RNA sequence: GAGCUGUAAGUAAGCUUUGAUCCAGAGAUUUCCGAAUGGGGAAACCCAGCAUGAGUUAUGUCAUGUUAUCGAUAUGUGAAUACAUAGCAUAUCAGAAGGCACACCCGGAGAACUGAAACAUCUUAGUACCCGGAGGAAGAGAAAGAAAAUUCGAUUCCCUUAGUAGCGGCGAGCGAAACGGGAAGAGCCCAAACCAACAAGCUUGCUUGUUGGGGUUGUAGGACACUCUAGAGUUACAAAGGACGACAUUAGACGAAUCAUCUGGAAAGAUGAAUCAAAGAAGGUAAUAAUCCUGUAGUCGAAAAUGUUGUCUCUCUUGAGUGGAUCCUGAGUACGACGGAGCACGUGAAAUUCCGUCGGAAUCUGGGAGGACCAUCUCCUAAGGCUAAAUACUCUCUAGUGACCGAUAGUGAACCAGUACCGUGAGGGAAAGGUGAAAAGCACCCCGGAAGGGGAGUGAAAUAGAACCUGAAACCGUGU
RNA sequence: AAGUGAGAAUGCCGGUGUGAGUAGCGAAAGACGGGUGAGAAUCCCGUCCACCGAUUGACUAAGGUUUCCAGAGGAAGGCUCGUCCGCUCUGGGUUAGUCGGGUCCUAAGCUGAGGCCGACAGGCGUAGGCGAUGGAUAACAGGUUGAUAUUCCUGUACCA
């Protein structure tokens, strides 16, 4: 899991291995916007809505099962568990450094 | 009017409400593009309005 | 009542010449008279009207550039006073 | 009340109808004395209610 | 658990750390038509009459509600024609009506083509259709029974007996039962006897019998007498009802641990070294993943729900020999004649079951039955009601499975399906899936009014450009 | 273990041929000048000529259901052509006390509470209810729009 404001490395891409931020979450077809990666040079119509519609740089949403987080006690790739004393819950970083970055 | 049951006379509130509502629809008709600042939520106020307003029809009354 | 009767104004050019002879044409529900009007137009806008007249259209039929589909028919209602003023533009 | 067959010298058969030997009566069931259809089979009370 | 505004997206802006898009609980409003029910009517429309709310010199206009015919009750009611009896209106009552899965059940009525190598008895067949009654199952069921063997016992269902006995223009064909081996397993409420004894406003109907108590059947039993006494357990029948938990099941729970190289546009592949395993089922991810997602084994179950209901009470209670001397034990019924039907059976020797018509018994010394009618010898008590279980079917809902289909296949319908279209109407009824990993959907220059080209650019690929995966024949062309 | 093998059933469905640049292109008489445009025998204006002439004229009703008016077109469409259009795309257009209906009233028929008849379903029928193509009820002279006129406006009357 992941929610909107960690930083990750992508694993599986062109670019092996980069770390950045998340920007904008999609759930609807499963993927992921990462800052400094992947700029599909977007070359869209001669609209005049977008305006002189055509180049430029916004970043394309890969799948969000090629990135995963980094353990913030390490800093090396990991999966999320979960545990919870209180209301919600707290994400346990499933090798024992425990992120609090709900934001 | 999120959360306020402790009232017992709202007819008057609807009647405000009702007026704004006109009003704020016969300018969309010309122009005037705040369409979703318009009256999507005019309109969702009136309901919690009414559905109390008979509950103290439908409990009370019998 | 006497507010959801009454939808929205006609502006187009034919309406905009009728306003010379004190006549503006309104979008009324399809299931009020010619008697409701008149208490919803002299109260809303609190004027003496004189006489009303309405019309009823038929639906039309769709576009191409969708799919085939129909209208919402429509009752247009000329109202005109005789000492009022407008209450729009 | 039933149906059946009629039967011929070579054995051919048609249907029919058995049908009850009904009559009129100034006779009582729900009050007022009626002019009732009741069958000869069924006069085991008296006559005139 | 941080997102949001339907499939179908963008915009155009708002909303939500107070708890937004939604996973269920639960009530509210629900325009007009439709059994449609205030009165009409060419369904989705028109015209009223009312007790409340509005306004205007009033009148007019609208909004809650009530105004149908049958049933059930406390009620009046009653012209001719004295008096009820037929009329009857204002009212009280919330039970019926329609629809739908028609597949499975139960009644009423009931074909023909076809087989017999024609055809009429017979056979298709009590089948198709039509009508009613309707349940989640229905129907059947508690001996006047089947039976020589030792008779052992309510009904249905599977396996035998058996294609056997039998029936038949003795032709085509139709076709048992006892018997044994199983699944499943309780039976009762009533009448009458008697008597404590008592209820019919004009009625709501003379056959007012009207409330109890008591009883239920064949070793012949209850009344009524010679005798005096406790538990059988009631929420699948006997007559109906809910407190009480724990547990098997239906959402959501947490859900074990992988790095490195090589080729590539991108690896899960090769290669090398590892590590969980009540999870090596399955799908997604830029190629083939037990360790990157979705889950799965299994853990809370679940704010519940019932299903096995395992369990306390609660109203469920009085029964125990005999005597047999009589009291009782269901009537136009038992039975008989004529005409028919259903039983495997064509009506026969026809016993045994139903309907129409006509006649018509005596009654526990009784009565009836043992596939003619007479004796014997057995056996059982008719003419009143009700009932779980074992069984039949699937519109649908949840979770699964398959030497099942893979776009002329599988549903008529994977997409714009009962839709284009066809008929006055009942009705008949198609064709149509695929760019890429990501729109990065060809910025720019040149020819043309445009359509479309030629360069360039995006991409792994542009003979992947929306006539968009692969592109076979028939057919049409240019060069040699 | 099988939905296991295709050349014929006047076989079912789809695609493409031959006949062939062949048959056909279904009511009045046209001719020139100017204009518009990438493009004109076909569109727009003008002048002359001709046809229908108890009708190819004008208006009610039935029926159809936006085909009506304006601006813009890419083809498809129209038996040729197209800058045109009853075709596509935007945005528009139908005004009633007296005009037709509804509402009053009845005809032929169609339904009917009690009431007869019938295996059931359901037939028939008395008051009553419904049902015009018939009866009873009140308008004219004029001026105006790219599209409505006894309806809008102006004068003047009539019915409740």
């Amino acid at each position: 899991h992941i929610k909107k404001g960690d930083n990750v490395k992508v694993i599986a891409g062109k670019d092996k291995g980069k770390e950045g931020k998340v920007i904008a979450t999609l759930p609807k077809k499963d993927r992921v916007v990462v800052e400094g990666v992947n700029i599909m040079k977007k070359h869209q119509k001669p609209t005049q809505l977008n305006p002189e519609g055509g180049i430029l740089e916004t970043e394309a949403a890969i799948h969000v099962s090629n990135v995963q987080l980094l353990d913030p006690k390490t800093n090396e790739p990991t999966r999320v568990g979960y545990k919870f004393v209180d209301g919600k819950k707290v994400r346990i970083a499933k090798k024992s450094g425990e992120e609090i970055k709900s934001n | 009017e999120i959360r306020d049951l402790t009232t017992s006379e709202i007819e008057e509130q609807i009647k405000s409400s009702k007026e704004e509502l006109f009003n704020l629809r016969f300018q969309l008709a010309t122009g005037q593009l705040e369409e979703t600042a318009r009256i999507r939520t005019v309109r969702k106020t009136i309901a919690r309005l009414k559905t109390v307003a008979r509950e103290r029809e439908i409990e009370q009354s019998k | 009542e006497a507010r959801d009767i009454l939808k929205r104004p006609v502006i187009t050019e034919k309406s905009s010449e009728a306003m010379a002879e004190d006549k503006y044409t309104f979008d009324v529900d399809t299931r009020v008279n010619k008697t409701q009007v008149k208490m919803a137009v002299e109260e809303i806008f609190n004027v003496k009207v004189a006489s009303v007249n309405i019309m009823n259209y038929k639906p039309k039929k769709k576009r191409m550039g969708r799919y085939q589909g129909y209208t919402n028919k429509r009752r247009k209602a000329i109202v005109t006073l005789k000492e009022g003023s407008i209450d729009l533009f | 009340a039933s149906t059946g067959n009629r039967r011929s010298h070579a054995l051919n058969s048609t249907k029919r109808r058995w049908n009850a030997n009904l009559q009129k009566v100034r006779i009582l069931v729900d009050g007022k004395p009626k002019k009732v259809w009741v069958s000869a089979r069924a006069l085991k009370s008296g006559k005139v209610t």
